[PDB]
Formats: structure tokens, C-alpha cells, sequence
């Protein structure tokens, strides 16, 4: 069963990451982004209130909601922190959709995010060191440890 | 728009958590 | 890029799980097992020392090491806690392999785990409520919260 | 064996963390 293999890889990836190892480069990117997203959401909450609490979405307007936000986020630039913001926004929009019994939108939002990444963020990412550089900058929970020290 | 203002706030915090070498 | 879709799904799965939601049934199983493994390893460490500190493995004896442990773990029974132990053991064996510059073994151990799950644990799992029951018993970090209360 | 004894210890802790309805 391919499901059993996926469960094994998930668990082993997690335990390797706790020791500073990684199952794969992709696994290292995933973990650093999870950590950066947690930290982003903490900082956002303290300055502006929780990201989920301010979102409006209905199935008939879901793309409009997505693009209105993402277009402003990247209107005047791309950088690693704004890429983290983009992921955190998508997560919050999915949580809000589930809260409001609009579960159908989770799959749509995931697709819109992947397409936006492919078309509009990947060019910048490839010119700025790729996801390997993101891991160098954000791995080992680096953004949170920075705030914790100050 | 309201969602536009969320995008602006995301950019502000994104710039705060942005890291450089 | 399929890599961008996988990163999106990982992040969204994580953020949904933090709110008590799940991307999928499989995502819920993964998270409950991660949590159960953390708790297992904590309990094991307190009673018997860290699970990685006691493992012996070389590439020439890696399967022997795996089966010597797993055969005794399940010699006189299968239950959800021992299934958690099995995952934690595999994680520790992978960490030890990487520590000792035997990275080639990680992929082998993952395969041996998936095969053992398929052949020798799945029959029990399907007779005892399936992974859905595991999530009912272990989801929401339930094993750790039990110890925390006592 | 040494690894056999690890398996026995895993079973002991597995029984401790085992949960029932």
C-alpha cells in the first residue's frame, strides 16, 4: 500500500528534522517554511490581529478575495518574508473557509497558490538563490530564534 | 478594498520577518 | 511544478491541523502519529535512556538489527502503543544511521518499515478499527496530554 | 541479543502508551 509508505516517510522525515537532518531537500524546505509561517503568524497577530479574523470569502468571490490580497502583498516587491506571508495567508484563507463550511475552497486555494508560485514567485526565487537559500536563512526556526533573543 | 488592506499588512510583516545574509 | 504543489499541500496541511482540521484523513493520521512518537520517545528516554543511544547498525547487518528489534517488539502482541513504538524505533534507527555516515540505510529502513506495516501490522489494524480509530485515540496530542494531567 | 532487549523495552513502553476506548 502506497498509503503505508507515505505514512512511514512522513514520520521519518519528522524525526530526522528534529535532529537537524532531513529526509530530502524538499523536506528541509517544508520544515523551514512551517517554522517561518508560525513565526509570521505570531508577528502578524501582535501587530494587526489574527490573520484569519479579517478574511472575507464566499465560493462566488473566493478568487477575488485571494487575488485582492496577493496582488497587494507583492505589488511593490517580492522577498522571502513576503513569500512566507503568502503561504500564511493561504493557510488562513483555508482555515476560514473550513470554519464557514466552505471546505470546497481548500482545494481551490491550494491550486491558486501553486499556480501563483509557479508563475509569479518562481522567477524571483530562482534569481535569489532558490529554496536552498531560503533554508539557509530560515531553517532551524531562525526567524523565531531571532525575535526570542531580542 | 478590505482584502487589499490585508495584503498591505501582510507585506509590512513580511518585510519585518524578511532575512538577508 | 509538482514540487510547488507539494510544498503548498504540506504547509496548508500543517496550518489546518493547528486548528483541529485536517487536509485529509491521511494528514490526520500523520499528525497523530508524529505526536504519539514524540510522547513515546519521551517516555522511553525517561525509563530506558534515549532510543538512539542503544542502537547498533552497519550496512552489512542493517536488516538483522531491524528484525531483531521488531521481532521482539511484536513477539507477544500488537497494539496501538507498540505500533507507535515501531515507528519511533525506525526513526531512531534512521537518525543513528545518519549520525554514523550510513545515509544509504535510511531508504532501506523506510522500505522495511512499509513492508512490515503492509504484511504484519495491517491485518491487526484492519481488525481493530483502522487508522481512523488510532486518530480517535491519539489525535490532539492525546497521549502527552494524559501524562501532563497526571 | 542487545537489539532483542531494545525490542522488549519498546514493547514495555508501547504497552504504557497504549490507549483504549
Amino acid at each position: 500500500s502506497q498509503s503505508n509508505r507515505e505514512l512511514v516517510v512522513d514520520f521519518l522525515s519528522y524525526k530526522l528534522s528534529q535532529k537537524g537532518y532531513s529526509w530530502s531537500q524538499m523536506a528541509a524546505v517544508k520544515q523551514a517554511l512551517r517554522e517561518a509561517g508560525d513565526e509570521f503568524e505570531l508577528r502578524y497577530r501582535r501587530a494587526f490581529s489574527d490573520l484569519t479574523s479579517q478574511l472575507h470569502i464566499t465560493p462566488g468571490t473566493a478568487y477575488q478575495s485571494f487575488e485582492q490580497v496577493v496582488n497587494e502583498l507583492f505589488r511593490d516587491g517580492v522577498n522571502w518574508g513576503r513569500i512566507v506571508a503568502f503561504f500564511s495567508f493561504g493557510g488562513a484563507l483555508c482555515v476560514e473557509s473550513v470554519d464557514k463550511e466552505m471546505q470546497v475552497l481548500v482545494s481551490r486555494i491550494a491550486s491558486w497558490m501553486a499556480t501563483y508560485l509557479n508563475d509569479h514567485l518562481e522567477p524571483w526565487i530562482q534569481e535569489n538563490g532558490g529554496w536552498d537559500t531560503f533554508v539557509e536563512l530560515y531553517g532551524n526556526n531562525a526567524a523565531a530564534e531571532s525575535r526570542k533573543g531580542q | 478594498s478590505t482584502m487589499g488592506q490585508v495584503g498591505r499588512q501582510l507585506a509590512i510583516i513580511g518585510d519585518d520577518i524578511n532575512r538577508r545574509y
